[PDB]
RNA sequence: AUCAUGACAGGUUAAUCUUUGAAUGCAAAUUGCGCUAAACUCGAUCGAGAAGCAUGGGUGUGACAGUACUACA
RNA sequence: UAUUACAGAUCCUAAUUGAAGUAGCGAUUAUCCAGGCUUGUAUCCUGGGGGCUGAUGAGGAGUAGGGUUUCUGGACAACUUAAACAGAUCCAGAGUUAGUCGAUCCUAAUCUCAAUAAUGGGAGAAAGGGAGUACAGUUGAUAUUCUGUAACUGACAACAGUUCGCGGCAACGCAUACUAUUUUUCUCCGCCAAUCUUAUACCGUUGGUAGGGAUCUCUUUCCUACAUGACAGUACUAAUACCCAGGGAAACUGGUCAUCAGGCGAACUGCGGCGUUCUGCUGGCAAAACAUAGCUGUUAUGUCAAUGGCUAUUGGAUUGGUCCAUGAAGCGAAAAAUAGUUUACUGGUCACUCGUACCGAUAACCGCAUCAGGUCUUCUAGGUAAGUAGCCUAUGGCCAUUGAGGCAUGAUAGUUCAGGGAAUUCGGCCAAUUAGAGCUGUAACUUCGGGAUAAAGCUUGGCUCUGAUGAAAAUCAGAACCGAUUGUUACGCGGAGAGCCCAACUGUUUAAUAAAAACGUAGUGUCGCGCUGUGGUAGUAUAGCCAGUGAACGCGACAUGAAUC
RNA sequence: GAAACUCUGAUGGAGGACCGUACGGGUUAUUGAUGUGCAAAUCAUUUUUCUGAUGUAGGUAAAGGUGCGAAAGACUCAUCG
């Protein structure tokens, strides 16, 4: 056999991310010990990221790319900081934010720049503060104990709806993944010959083998359904 | 090569101590060019027949002239 | 060419100056005959690959 | 006639630097002349339109022009026009009249509780 | 398809001349194939010992090396 | 050039020793881009050429860094 | 004593037969006649016919590549499917001139060392960025490089004369330093569409003068020529963008080809401000260049006056639309603010290094070769026409191509064929018919957009006029009369309709027997994982690489394959 | 037209729309010519596409049980299960 191609993305010749013209890393200033004004400079996009960014100016000007709530608008004053109110463009620990709203780029770490609830219509919830870890449930559904200490956005991200409308052309996904990366247009495994992927081969086309692995298969061998609990049609639950 | 409009001021440029020659030169509608030449530049100074006999006499003595 | 480097020109010149006929008096002083010169060649026929 | 035309400059494509235009010589002979690059010259921050009183060529040659045309007289006088430069003073005042006002204020509101 | 009419775009050079070998250096990967230049060692293997003793000590001129053979025969004689 | 003030296709040793190469002032598909107390040599105090300047490690010499250890204030 | 005896091994190497004076001498417009030079020319040159190429040209020029093929002189043993005095062949000499064109300098994708007391250094583009040049002349070959003439840019020096901040309500104007920090701008950016306008080309109405061509007759005719560089200046005409002063808007007004604009201040008035374009008038500048006329190198006259483009290309201006697409960086330059130190401005010398000839496919490159193949770009005339089509022709370049004689048969590329009209054949394969435009007229079915140029009819020339719309030298409508009923005259231009199957669709694919129903796609669905993670990779250095400049509207793994039911 | 709005004409210039040029990109048919070729894949006539999922140039990245592949076991210097 060959190499397939889930393995060959791995050595990353032509499996890169086309980040020429992308404008910056997206994330917080660094933590630094209070209340901190903070002008909205102007709000950018940003190729890839279905999100705006808006560039803050901490004046010296220190700037922050920091990713954008919806709301917001170009001289705004975000204010980061304990004792900062509650606006939709603020930046609080979640210490200080009630419980029951949603915020936007929550950090895991203290410090770190921003981790979960970054892309466009998203938003973390919060449950309720226990103590040290304020617990928030992640767009998923899955809950997650963070510090208190660490900060948030409020509000929810910028661009929301983007898969409400579908795009008629190829031509269209094209253009969507040359900002992007190279990972399209996919051929299917059962069309290839048996050498290029486990599911090809055959004088009539079909999977023959059961199509669905353990956690333990090895590079080559996990093609298909990764250790499926479920199958099929997701009726109720 | 830029033009010179008053006469005084062509006398000006030719008492410098730059310029190396002057050309005198006749000219359509019976007009002389006095072309002052300068390391630089090359003052023209167009004039009528009426005032064309006391400007070469303006010109200094020391500066060749050189007729066409 | 044009826009050659110097170095480059340097080859293309020995290769030109090279390019001759054999001269009469070693025939001559030797008395060897058939020698030719070796770096002989043809612009259109054989390439440098320099 | 024949009035067809070679370049010059020894690059061929038709790039943005290697651009020409026909002219007439004294010799009655059609040859390319080349196109020297265009200039914006200087747009303002905030909003971004372009000032007044500066001609667009490039900042090299602005160089050798005088000082006089390099700029425009006022505080602020290259990057910002006018109208900006109004607003600026209305806010840096009032900004700074406000806190001092403030300070006024801090000192009035303290003295009433001896008396 | 993949004989004559594909032989036309044929008009970079994918080797030049190297420094040190003189003869097939890469110009995109910066290797003479011959010599192995830029490395401080020659390349040699002991696979290519025909092709080896064409280019190694011999073929040149020996300026130096040719007296201090000549020495030896002197000393010993 | 001949009984020598010694011919030259002789043989050594010593000079001179172009651009390179371990290649070594920094690079190189470029004759690209540097730096220097005196002395040297032309150039008429101040330019140029000539000749220097690599990395690694050894012994010596010097200088800097430290709320590292310690004594005397 | 042995590298010891050959007819074979599709044996090895070297030379050589028959076939055979046979197959064949292709492709590219077309050659003919008189002279010159010669032992000798249809071929090398001259002159004159007849032709071809027919602005994506065998025209004039360049990247990449070639490397002396360039140029002059001499030469024909060979080569250039015959011939040869010719040649990209042979031989001997000669030729490539730059501060302004390039390289050099900066970084991009990307690559490679070093430090971690570090926050980087270096490489990487002869199409990106990038300070600065033009004309005329000259050689057997070089020219934006040489000469003449006129500019311009940078760096390093002193030195002479001015000057120590003012105008406008305002937009802004006018003569002002330097170091540093920070901030901003220029450099500077996708694609598509429309309107307006310089320059160049071309066609035009009005004339004119210089020379040449044409002539039985006709033509106050036909052709050529009627031109001004970089650079520097300051008039008022007149534009649009934007801003300023007054002005203070519904009976809403102003404005575009189109969208539109306005109390966050419209119309409108200023001999407003300012940027970019424009017209005229100069300098450069007629001294040059070109065309006539005459004299033996140079003297004469002349290159004029008026004013349109519904035509094209280029530069620019004013705008709009489109994106789950938002369309380089760096060196460098100027400005501003805040400190501090202050006088400033205008007006001789020098400019290093390396490339520079010619070809650019048509014989100079890659295909073993002077190969009907292949390979990036530039300047782009008239007529016909919707035209960068096809067809014909000025400027420029050419006869690239063995000759002499025959003409039955056959091969191949072509026009045409009475009567029939697919009977031929696996099969209407092939060819024929249809066709452009204007005016009529258009069905079932449909995802209501399509189908549709559906189908099916008619008209089309030449000549003499008339009218409408524009500014307009253009274009459209209508009527007479004419003869072989014919007219998109050549050139170029769909045969059409009615069923059924597969894939929805634009797209991709076995370079060299398969272009499809195969692949792809949007749409639909399932599975895994909240970063100390997941899917990879990588290999001994406790190396760090890809998704990741990323975070579930996400990343990765599969399967189905638009919509409708 | 009581209204909600919808009839006629112009304006406008959207679309992986259509016809159609090329020394553009492809290569359907004649199973034509050639098959001791001009050519170790050509020529003629016909045909398909022609603002895009477009073509194309230079620089640059990926290397042999690997690479890359809108998938034909295709391609990786006339060489590829």
């Amino acid at each position: 056999g060959h190499i397939v191609r889930a393995q060959r993305r791995g050595n990353g010749s032509v499996f890169q991310a086309h980040t020429h013209h992308r404008v910056g890393p997206a994330k917080f200033r660094a933590l630094d010990a209070s209340v901190i004004s903070g002008m909205v400079k102007e709000i950018i996009h940003d190729p890839g990221r279905g999100a705006p960014l808006a560039k803050l100016i901490y004046k010296g000007f220190d700037s922050a790319l920091v990713i954008a709530p919806e709301g917001i608008h170009t001289g705004q004053f975000i204010k980061c900081g304990a004792q900062a109110d509650l606006h939709i463009g603020n930046i609080l620990p979640l210490a200080q934010i009630p419980e029951g709203t949603e915020i936007c780029n929550v950090e895991h770490r203290p410090g770190d720049g921003g981790r979960y609830g970054r892309c466009s219509g998203d938003s973390c919830r919060v449950i309720g503060h226990t103590e040290n870890y304020t617990r928030i449930q992640l767009p998923s559904g899955r809950k997650a104990l963070v510090s208190n200490i660490c900060r948030a956005t409020l509000g929810i991200v910028a661009g929301g709806g983007r898969p409400e409308k579908p795009l008629l052309k190829a031509g269209n996904v094209h253009y969507k993944y040359k900002a992007k990366r190279h990972t399209w247009p996919v051929v299917c495994g059962i069309k290839m010959n048996p050498v290029d992927h486990r599911h090809g081969g055959g004088s009539h086309q079909h999977m023959g083998a059961p199509g669905t692995v353990a956690r333990s298969a090895r590079p080559g061998q996990k093609l298909g359904l990764i250790a499926s609990r479920r199958t099929g049609r997701r009726r109720g639950t | 090569p830029k033009q010179v409009t008053t006469p005084k001021e062509f006398l000006a440029l030719a008492a410098r101590s730059d310029a190396k020659w002057v050309k005198v030169k006749k000219a359509s509608d019976d007009n002389t060019k006095f072309k002052l030449r300068t390391t630089k530049y090359l003052y023209t100074l167009s004039v009528k027949p009426k005032f064309v006999e006391l400007v070469q006499n303006s010109i200094p003595e020391s500066l060749e002239v050189i007729v066409l | 060419a044009a826009h050659k480097t110097l170095r480059t020109k340097r080859i293309l010149c020995k290769a030109m100056k090279v390019n001759r006929p054999m001269p009469q008096f070693i025939r001559q002083m030797t008395g060897v005959r058939h020698i030719r010169n070796p770096l002989t060649r043809h612009w259109r026929r054989r390439k440098m690959n320099i | 006639v024949d009035n067809r035309y070679t370049l010059r400059r020894s690059l061929g494509f038709h790039t943005i630097r290697n651009r020409v235009a026909p002219v007439r010589t004294p010799g009655n002979k059609l040859v390319a002349h080349y196109i020297a690059k265009r200039q914006n010259g200087p747009h303002c921050a905030e909003t971004g339109k372009r000032i007044n009183g500066i001609k667009c060529v490039k900042t090299c040659e602005l160089r050798r022009m005088k000082k006089n045309q390099r700029t425009v007289s006022r505080p602020y006088g290259g990057v910002y026009c006018g109208s900006v430069v109004k607003d600026r003073i209305i806010n840096a005042f009032m900004e700074e009249e406000a806190r001092a006002a403030q300070e006024r204020k801090m000192a009035n509101e303290q003295k009433k509780k001896g008396k | 398809g993949a004989g004559t009419p594909s032989f036309g775009p044929r008009h970079n050079k994918t080797h030049t001349i190297c420094r040190r070998c003189g003869n097939c250096f890469h110009i995109q990967k910066s290797k003479c194939a011959k010599c192995g230049y830029p490395d401080a060692t020659m390349r040699h293997y002991d696979w290519e010992k025909k092709a080896h003793r064409k280019r190694a000590q011999g073929s040149g001129e020996m300026r130096h090396l040719k007296v201090t053979f000549a020495k030896l025969q002197r000393a010993y004689a």
